[PDB]
């Protein structure tokens, strides 16, 4: 490696932790002052925001271990809490997004069933559900151990993702591959009903189907390409035959993908709450 | 730091909160339906389809609506009229027939479509009392001939030609004069399109 | 016609398991604390128990916390209280007071009829002395109850209670709060005081009068009566 | 219908009143007796809020 | 005839003005600037507020909003005692007692419901229904136990009996929607607000006008007699409060400012008649000097029309009522 591409590394992880927590106190804030919530979207809008802040929490870590010349000044049970708390951040975020997506679909492609399916309770039922099965799952890594103390440096595996177990892979392959076709489909649908002939504003359907778009395209790119990466990483690494070259550019690409899913962090709290107008007169209020 | 008596009220209180936030949820998922009129318009007929204010309320496909029908409340309107901002729809009504001047029936609508507290609720005009209208017509500046098929869509144009906000506002239009049980129908479809807009916003959607 | 009837008395072995049942009847029920007064046969009054309205904030004394439990049927309106392991010691009448609470309210203004139970063989201290007090029906009777720790809360309510259980019958409420009087009294009796200091106060006695008289504190549970006070001729 | 307007308004008529300098003397003097007792007026102290916290 | 009997009422009313009432009073030191901060936010209500009323006892107070429901709050805890449905979900009016065992509340049903807060079943009833009026009901208030004076949208003021149901007296003299209603102290008097742009002297105890006062140019909203007992003051919808005289059966003196277009919702006094609270439109409510007729303060907390507005009875707090569900007890 080198300095200055390691510094350029640390400025963007200190700029989007500086944006993730701006953004997610606001979010919390602005939920806290809207605590009606007649309607299951607040909830999983607020479990989103309180999982984006847990996350607020891990990237000083890393900007402190990259700005430290690739060195770790903190002890084996920080190592080993961080890929936790990282790794229940990433699917937390994840399956409260695809939950988000499905009530979107069962409010405007189904209007009057979902009268009698879409009660608040049911949100917070399903959205604990999903935090104690994401904490079940995460509980192994918990209490490995993670030191590589090589001459100085115990280098913190669990941070940037390097190891291999096969059945890590097929558990995340499992726990990827429901959400993806879930969020994909979801809002495909909701683009056709949107599409195919209404009495509602023209503005307003124009207006969502760009959402839409936009969101889709914000989860497809901020999740897809470390999981797509991971995989053919780990299927390719512990082979007979693998250069160093090759070493080091699967190295520079898991930087990148994991650094990608950080960004939606920071990402998510824009698009989620100041874009929408449920609210945006209680954001200028705060103006 | 409490006495006995101050936390048994505390509890009280907070049953008295989780009822009422019960009894908010139960009425925040029912239609509202606004139901005004020009008099002889006909408005028994719709009413029986399904001293001061007069309720109904019926069910179609596990829906529940409430017909509030004012009518021979006989007072300023713009003193309660602000009552019933947020209703879901407006059921106005007339009689093709009373061409009793529709005159009036024109400046009503002229004041409700054109009103605040209601710049964004859609009127779903109906228009009954068809088969009288056809046979007056078969006898008795406007372009055409006395025939139904026409006139029938001059008087449409007539009436939604008085919306001002032509955008941003929806006001269906329909015909009916056998009470063939499709007045349901066109009430139940315009309660959906509102329905999906207020779904839109509300799912920050946007 | 507010009446409260229970049932489920007779006699017990030692260490058995009785079950005791009061059947509500013309008000509100579900909207009501329940407690369930007990009186042992030459004694004085004493708190079992308490299920708030919307069952939840049960409590009670101590000698009956683990083998009595309390539950209260909302729908059909009836109220349990379930025993176990019963020793003699047990044996007393059972009463099934009300009580609702709210700003201004008056708890425990109505009683049950009795339930005769035979079973086979850091508080707060009141006290009623100079018991059995003679009079004549001519006026001026003053009963005098002490407590050891001062009832006037900080709010300022002094949470003091009195009680009439005329002979053969059951207590009815007299003056809540130590000044204010229970619906369907005379204006004859009144009660005044200070903290630690309270006198009810008789004027103008007739004949209905006579019986004895407990006081009770709602400061703080467990809630303690008094040793009772009867009054003569 | 007219005729009770008349009754009324003559009734109207049959009054007396007061010169306004007195009536507004008499306002301001209850207004200055009673300013002592205007808790909204001047603020009293924490001690005396029931309101507070 | 009538015109010459109107023009010698206005020159008998000229006639005895001799000194306005900001001539006398300018030389009294001005209240100064006003502390006031929201001690309680009551937040039950799911729909717009549009009345309330305080207990007697100045700690209990009911407000009435459209999902149907009466609240009896305990505004020095914020604690909820009572939550009473209504067969008619369409409410206008609110009232309490003087002795605080019965509540009223009327509205779009024509119908005056009185309840009964005091049973030995636990809970409240519909004690009667007043029927009797053929329009939407607006103002009613308490004169004791068994004597209730409502106000109603046909025109007309009419004295009631409880017992028996029936209308002792009715009040017949203004030509448009009547909207507010205010009570004397000693309860023998009362004065009504009606969108005719005037104001009128009733007598309870035999049912006939005695002074009619004009000068607004819009509807009145909003009256109250001034804590003496020998003025009143109204509010109306072309942003103007006046302040009225009984003895002199004049206008006194009159708060307008320059920024302000809305129409005022509701009006009260202070317990020794220096301030004149005010609800508006904008919002907000403003506190005026009642001599000077300078603003002394504003009391900007809700993100609604501001529908109600009282004064306890000790003078020692104000509520303030919203169409968002939400009552503040300002200090």
């Amino acid at each position: 490696e080198t300095p200055l591409e390691n510094m350029l590394f640390a400025s963007f992880y200190l700029l989007d932790f500086i944006l993730a927590l701006v953004g997610n106190t606001l979010a919390l804030w602005l939920f806290i002052r809207d605590h009606k919530s007649g309607t299951p979207a607040n909830v999983f809008l607020m479990h989103l925001a309180v999982a984006d802040l847990s996350c607020v929490l891990v990237l000083p870590t890393r900007l402190v271990y990259h700005f430290s010349g690739n060195h770790w000044p903190f002890g084996e049970i920080a190592c080993r809490l961080t890929g936790f708390l990282f790794y229940l951040n990433m699917y937390a975020s994840i399956y409260f997004l695809t939950c988000i997506s499905a009530d979107r679909f069962l409010a405007i492609v189904h209007p009057v069933k979902s009268l009698k399916l879409r009660r608040p309770l049911y949100a917070h039922l399903a959205c604990a559900f999903l935090w104690v099965v994401v904490a079940v799952a995460m509980a192994p890594l918990l209490v490995s151990p993670q030191t590589v103390q090589t001459n100085h440096t115990v280098v913190c595996l669990q941070l940037y993702r390097e190891k291999a177990s096969h059945h890590a892979l097929v558990s995340l392959a499992v726990a990827f591959t429901f959400p993806f076709i879930t969020t994909v489909t979801c809002y495909l649908l909701i683009i056709r009903s949107l599409r195919q002939g209404l009495r509602v504003e023209k503005r307003l359907k124009t207006k969502a189907v760009r959402m839409i778009a936009i969101v889709l395209a914000i989860f497809l790119v901020c999740f897809v390409p470390y999981h797509v990466n991971r995989s053919v990483y780990v299927l390719h690494y512990r082979s007979h035959g693998a250069s160093c070259a090759t070493q080091r550019i699967l190295a520079l690409a898991n930087r990148i993908t994991s650094c990608l899913t950080s960004l939606n962090g920071a990402l998510d709290p824009i698009m989620y709450f100041f874009v929408a107008e449920k609210f945006r007169h209680a954001l200028c209020n705060l103006l | 730091t409490l006495s006995a008596e101050d936390k048994a009220a505390v509890e009280r209180s907070k049953m008295i909160d989780r009822n009422l936030r019960e009894d908010g949820e139960k009425a925040a998922r029912e239609v509202k339906l606004l139901l005004l009129g020009a008099g002889e318009s006909g408005k028994s007929t719709i009413v029986k389809q399904m001293t001061g204010i007069v309720e109904t309320h019926f069910t179609f496909k596990d829906l529940h609506f409430k017909m509030f029908d004012v009518g021979a409340q006989r007072s300023e309107r713009k003193k309660w009229i602000h009552c019933f901002e947020g209703v879901t729809a407006i059921i106005f009504c007339v009689a093709l027939s009373d061409y009793n001047r529709m005159h009036e029936s024109m400046k009503l609508f002229d004041s409700i479509c054109n009103n605040k507290w209601f710049t964004d609720t859609s009127i779903i005009l109906f228009l009954n009392k068809k088969d009288l209208f056809e046979e007056k017509i078969k006898k008795s500046e406007y372009a055409g001939s006395n025939t139904y098929e026409e006139a029938a869509a001059y008087i449409q144009c007539q009436f939604e030609d008085l919306n001002k906000r032509k955008d941003t506002k929806e006001i269906y239009t329909h015909f009916t004069c056998s009470t063939d049980t499709k007045n349901v129908q066109f009430v139940f479809d315009a309660v959906t399109d509102v329905i999906i807009k207020n779904n839109l916003k509300d799912c920050g959607l946007f | 016609d507010v009446q409260l009837v229970e049932s489920g008395g007779g006699l017990v072995q030692p260490g058995g398991s009785r079950k005791l049942s009061c059947s509500a009847s013309g008000f509100a029920f579900s909207s009501f604390g329940m407690h369930w007064v007990r009186q042992a046969p030459e004694k004085g009054l004493e708190w079992v128990a308490y299920i708030s309205s919307g069952s939840g904030t049960i409590y009670y004394a101590d000698t009956v916390k683990g083998r009595f439990t309390i539950s209260r049927d909302d729908p059909k309106n009836t109220l349990f209280l379930q025993m176990t392991s019963l020793r003699s010691e047990d044996t007393a009448m059972y009463y099934c007071v009300r009580s609702i609470y709210y700003y201004g309210s008056s708890p425990f203004d109505f009683w049950g009829q009795g339930t005769t139970l035979t079973v086979s063989s850091s508080d707060i201290v009141m006290t009623q002395a100079t018991s059995s007090v003679p009079v004549t029906p001519g006026e001026s009777v003053s009963i005098s109850c002490r407590s050891s720790k001062s009832l006037l809360h900080s709010n300022g309510n002094t949470y003091l209670y009195w009680f009439l259980q005329r002979p053969g019958q059951s207590p009815q409420l007299l003056i809540y709060r130590m000044s204010n009087l229970a619906s369907g009294v005379p204006d004859r009796f009144s009660g005044s005081g200070s903290g630690t200091a309270f006198t009810l106060t008789i004027s103008r006695l007739e004949a209905e009068d006579v019986g004895v008289y407990y006081c009770m504190q709602h400061l703080e549970y467990p809630l303690t009566f008094g040793a009772g006070t009867k009054l003569e001729l | 219908q007219a005729r009770k307007l008349v009754e009324q308004l003559k009734m109207e008529a049959n009054i007396d009143r007061i010169k306004v300098s007195k009536a507004a003397a008499d306002l301001m003097a209850y207004c200055e007796a009673h300013a002592k007792e205007d808790p909204l007026l001047t603020p009293v102290p924490a001690s005396e809020n029931p309101f507070r916290e | 005839e009538a015109e010459q009997l109107k023009n010698q009422i206005r020159d008998a009313r000229k006639a005895c003005a001799d000194a306005t009432l900001s001539q006398i009073t300018n030389n009294i030191d001005p209240v100064g600037r006003i502390q006031m901060r929201t001690r309680r936010t009551l937040r039950g209500h799911l729909a717009k507020i549009y009345a309330m009323h305080w207990g007697t006892d100045s700690r209990l107070l009911v407000s009435a909003s459209q999902d149907g429901k009466l609240i009896i709050w305990d505004s020095y805890t914020t604690n909820k005692v009572h939550a009473i449905p209504l067969r008619s979900s369409w409410v206008m009016t609110c009232a309490y007692a003087p002795s605080g065992n019965y509540v009223a509340c009327g509205g779009l049903d024509n119908i005056c419901s009185i309840y009964n807060l005091k049973t030995r079943e636990g809970n409240v009833r519909v004690s009667r229904e007043l029927a009797g009026h053929t329009g939407y009901l607006s103002c009613c208030r308490f004169l004791d136990d068994n004597q209730i004076v409502t106000s109603s949208g046909d025109t007309t003021c009419a004295l009631w009996d409880i017992e028996t149901g029936q209308q002792t007296t009715t009040f017949t003299g203004h030509t448009g929607d009547v909207m507010s209603l205010s009570l004397a102290p000693d309860t023998r008097l009362f004065v009504s607000g009606a969108c005719d742009a005037s104001a009128k002297l009733w007598d309870v105890r035999e049912g006939m006008c005695r002074q009619t006062f004009t000068g607004h140019e819009s509807d009145i909203n909003a009256i109250c007699f001034f804590p003496n007992g020998n003025a009143f003051a109204t509010g109306s919808d072309d942003a103007t409060c006046r302040l009225f005289d009984l003895r002199a059966d004049q206008e006194l003196m009159t708060y307008s400012h320059d920024n302000i277009i809305c129409g005022i919702t509701s009006v009260s006094f202070s317990k020794s008649g220096r301030l004149l609270l005010a609800g508006y439109d904008d919002f907000n409510c403003n506190v005026w000097d009642a001599l000077k007729a300078d603003r002394a303060g504003v009391l900007a907390g809700h993100d609604n029309r501001v529908s109600c507005l009282g004064v306890t009875d000790d003078g020692m707090a104000v509520a303030t009522g919203s169409w968002d569900s939400f009552l503040k007890i300002w200090n």
